[PDB]
C-alpha cells in the first residue's frame, strides 16, 4: 500500500512541478503569450507530462 | 469494454475579484478647475492605486478621447509599471499636434511624446470655465525656443529669446522678440480657438510591480453546481459547496495532501468552499454478442 | 546635535542561543494534519545572533547588513521601540524606508531623507492632558521627493505602568522577495525573567509590501549631550540564510513543530523520511 501511494502520490505531485515553462498551470500561459510564441512551452509541458 | 469517458461540461463562468475600494482620487486632474501652462505641465504621480476607465471611456461624458497602442475596452485586463497625467491647457488647432512622432508649435518647444507611447489622449471643451469676459491671460506658452526639448521634459524657466545676434539685456530690440505669449481666448470666438483641456494619459513599465491597474469586475456566486471558477489568484473547474473548514485570516486558498487545492476563501466577501472537481468516469458497454442479440 | 554622546562605546557583536526561532507561515496556503517541506530564506535553529540592550552606560547601534534578510525580536514591557531605519545610502541621495508606529497604526513612508546627526523623541509640556500622545517629531528633518506612501492596520498600545514579569514578544522578519518586502509579526504573552522563555511559536504575516527598492543596510531609532541618557530596552538580530524546514501543521493550520533539515544528521533523515519520528533502520 505504501509504493502504491507513493505512486499514485506522485503522479499527482508531477502537476506541480513547472517543467521548464514559465508555470505548470496553463490557463496563465495561454492568457499571456501570443499562439505561436505559446506553442512552444506548451509543447514542452505536453511532453513533459 | 470501455468504449469511452464521460464529463460533466460547467454551465457557466464565475470570475469574482477584491473590491476595488477606497479609490484614490484619480480623477483630480480631470475635475481640476484650472490647470497650469503648456510649458508649466504638471505630472500626477498615482501609485498603489485603482483607477476606473469605464466612467472615463464608456460612459462617453467628455467631448472626445484618443487612444494609441491599445484599445479603450482592453485597459481593464492590461496595466504597466506606472501610470502618469500630464494636465495642460491648449487651443483647438493644437490639438492635432498632441500625438507620437509628430512635430509642431507645442510638440518640440513644449511637451513631446515618445515614438513608443502607449498611454491615450483625453480632452473636452472648457470654454463655459476656462473663458471669461475680457479674456484670460493667466495661462502662457512657449513660442520660439533655441533646442528641441526631450520626451516628458518640463522646463518652467523664463528667459528672452534672440532670433539674430543682439545684446538684448531686458529690453525688446531688432531681431529679439519675447518666447513666451499669452493665450487670445475669448466666448465670442469659434470652436478652434475655444479653450479645450487636454489631459494626457502617460504608462510606464519597469522591472518594479505593476501598482496601478484598471477596475476588477465580478460576477455573482453559485453553489452546488459545476463551473468554471477564478477568484484572483487561479483558474479552476469544480463544484462549489460550503463547508466547515476554518482559515485562518490571511490564508486566500488551500490546498489537499496531493498539492492540489481542495479549497479557496472568497476574495470579495468572507466564505469558506471547498474545491471538488467535477464528476467523471468510463463509458462501460454491457452487450451480447453480436449473434446473440442487439440489447 | 553634532556631537556625540559622551558614553557612546561600540560594542562587539557577541553570541548568544535560539532555540526554535525562524519558524513562519511561507505562504497563505492552508494544509491540516500534513507535513511540507519548502526552500525560501530562513533561520536557522540553534543558531548564534547577536545579543544587544541599552541602558541608562552601556549604548549599542552597530551597522549590520539587510542583504540575507535580518530578524527582530524584541522584549519589552511597553513597546517603547516604534521603528527602524532603512536604505542603501541611509540619505537622501537614494530612497529609503520607514516603517513607524506613531501609537495610532503603523506608518510607511519610502522619500528622500536628510540625515540628521542625532536624532531624539520625546514628549514636551505634558502637565495638563498627558495622554502620552506623540508631540514632535526630531528623527528626521526633512522629507522629498517621496515614491510611496502607506498606512497599516490599527494596533493598540497602552503606555500605563505596569508591575511583574514582561508580558510581550515581538518576533518581526523582514525580507525582500522579487521586491515584495514581507513583513512578519507575532504577540503572545509569556513569563520570562529573563532571556529567552522554551516555547514554540510562528510569525504571521502582517502586509506584502510591493515596493521594489534595494536596501543594503538598516539601523534602529534612538528613542527615549552627556546629560541625556538612553532608556531601557532590548534586541536581537538575526540572519535570514537559504535553509530548509519541515513543517508540522495541526487541525487548525497553525504549526505545532518545526524541524531544520540540514541542522543535524537526524534531521536529514527526518526530511528524508517526511516523517517527524524515525523507524528503526538504515
Amino acid at each position: 500500500v505504501n509504493q502504491n501511494a507513493q505512486a499514485l502520490n506522485t503522479l499527482v505531485k508531477q502537476l506541480s512541478s513547472n517543467f521548464g515553462a514559465i508555470s505548470s498551470v496553463l490557463n496563465d500561459i495561454l492568457s499571456r503569450l501570443d499562439p505561436p510564441e505559446a506553442e512552444v512551452q506548451i509543447d514542452r509541458l505536453i511532453t513533459g507530462r | 469494454y470501455q468504449t469511452s469517458n464521460f464529463r460533466v461540461q460547467p454551465t457557466e463562468s464565475i470570475v469574482r475579484f477584491p473590491n476595488i475600494t477606497n479609490l484614490c482620487p484619480f480623477g483630480e486632474v480631470f475635475n481640476a478647475t484650472r490647470f497650469a501652462s503648456v510649458y508649466a505641465w504638471n505630472r500626477k504621480r498615482i501609485s498603489n492605486c485603482v483607477a476606473d476607465y469605464s466612467v472615463l471611456y464608456n460612459s462617453a461624458s467628455f467631448s472626445t478621447f484618443k487612444c494609441y497602442g491599445v484599445s479603450p475596452t482592453k485597459l481593464n485586463d492590461l496595466c504597466f509599471t506606472n501610470v502618469y497625467a500630464d494636465s495642460f491647457v491648449i487651443r483647438g488647432d493644437e490639438v492635432r499636434q498632441i500625438a507620437p512622432g509628430q512635430t509642431g508649435n507645442i510638440a518640440d518647444y513644449n511637451y513631446k511624446l515618445p515614438d513608443d507611447f502607449t498611454g491615450c489622449v483625453i480632452a473636452w471643451n472648457s470654454n463655459n470655465l476656462d473663458s471669461k469676459v475680457g479674456g484670460n491671460y493667466n495661462y502662457l506658452y512657449r513660442l520660439f525656443r533655441k533646442s528641441n526639448l526631450k520626451p516628458f521634459e518640463r522646463d518652467i524657466s523664463t528667459e528672452i529669446y534672440q532670433a539674430g545676434s543682439t545684446p538684448c539685456n531686458g529690453v525688446k530690440g531688432f531681431n529679439c522678440y519675447f518666447p513666451l505669449q499669452s493665450y487670445g481666448f475669448q466666448p465670442t470666438y469659434g470652436v478652434g480657438y475655444q479653450p479645450y483641456r487636454v489631459v494626457v494619459l502617460s504608462f510606464e513599465l519597469l522591472h518594479a510591480p505593476a501598482t496601478v491597474c484598471g477596475p476588477k469586475k465580478s460576477t455573482n456566486l453559485v453553489k452546488n453546481k459545476c463551473v468554471n471558477f477564478n477568484f484572483n489568484g487561479l483558474t479552476g473547474t469544480g463544484v462549489l459547496t460550503e463547508s466547515n473548514k476554518k482559515f485562518l485570516p490571511f490564508q486566500q486558498f488551500g490546498r489537499d495532501i496531493a498539492d492540489t487545492t481542495d479549497a479557496v476563501r472568497d476574495p470579495q466577501t468572507l466564505e469558506i468552499l471547498d474545491i471538488t472537481p467535477c464528476s467523471f468516469g468510463g463509458v462501460s458497454v454491457i452487450t451480447p454478442g453480436t449473434n446473440t442479440s442487439n440489447q | 546635535q553634532c556631537v556625540n554622546f559622551t558614553t557612546r562605546t561600540q560594542l562587539p557583536p557577541a553570541y548568544t542561543n535560539s532555540f526554535t526561532r525562524g519558524v513562519y507561515y511561507p505562504d497563505k496556503v492552508f494544509r491540516s494534519s500534513v507535513l511540507h517541506s519548502t526552500q525560501d530564506l530562513f533561520l536557522p535553529f540553534f543558531s548564534n545572533v547577536t545579543w544587544f540592550h541599552a541602558i541608562h552606560k552601556r549604548f549599542a547601534n552597530p551597522v549590520l547588513p539587510f542583504n540575507d534578510g535580518v530578524y527582530f525580536a524584541s522584549t519589552e514591557k511597553s513597546n517603547i521601540i516604534r521603528g527602524w531605519i532603512f536604505g542603501t545610502t541611509l540619505d537622501s541621495k537614494t530612497q529609503s524606508l520607514l516603517i513607524v508606529n506613531n501609537a495610532t497604526n503603523v506608518v510607511i513612508k519610502v522619500c528622500e531623507f536628510q540625515f540628521c546627526n542625532d536624532p531624539f523623541l520625546g514628549v514636551y509640556y505634558h502637565k495638563n492632558n498627558k495622554s502620552w500622545m506623540e508631540s514632535e517629531f526630531r528623527v528626521y528633518s526633512s522629507a522629498n521627493n517621496c515614491t510611496f506612501e502607506y498606512v497599516s492596520q490599527p494596533f493598540l498600545m497602552d503606555l500605563e505602568g505596569k508591575q511583574g514579569n514582561f508580558k510581550n514578544l515581538r518576533e518581526f522578519v523582514f525580507k525582500n522577495i522579487d521586491g515584495y518586502f514581507k513583513i512578519y509579526s507575532k504577540h503572545t504573552p509569556i513569563n520570562l525573567v529573563r532571556g529567552l522563555p522554551q516555547g514554540f511559536s510562528a510569525l504571521e504575516p502582517l502586509v506584502d509590501l510591493p515596493i521594489g527598492i534595494n536596501i543594503t543596510r538598516f539601523q534602529t531609532l534612538h528613542i527615549s549631550s552627556s546629560g541625556w541618557t538612553a532608556g531601557a530596552a532590548a534586541y536581537y538580530v538575526g540572519y535570514l540564510q537559504p535553509r530548509t524546514f519541515l513543517l508540522k501543521y495541526n487541525e487548525n493550520g497553525t504549526i505545532t513543530d518545526a524541524v531544520d533539515c540540514a541542522l543535524d544528521p537526524l534531521s536529514e533523515t527526518k526530511c528524508t523520511l517526511k516523517s517527524f519520528t524515525v523507524e528503526k533502520g538504515i
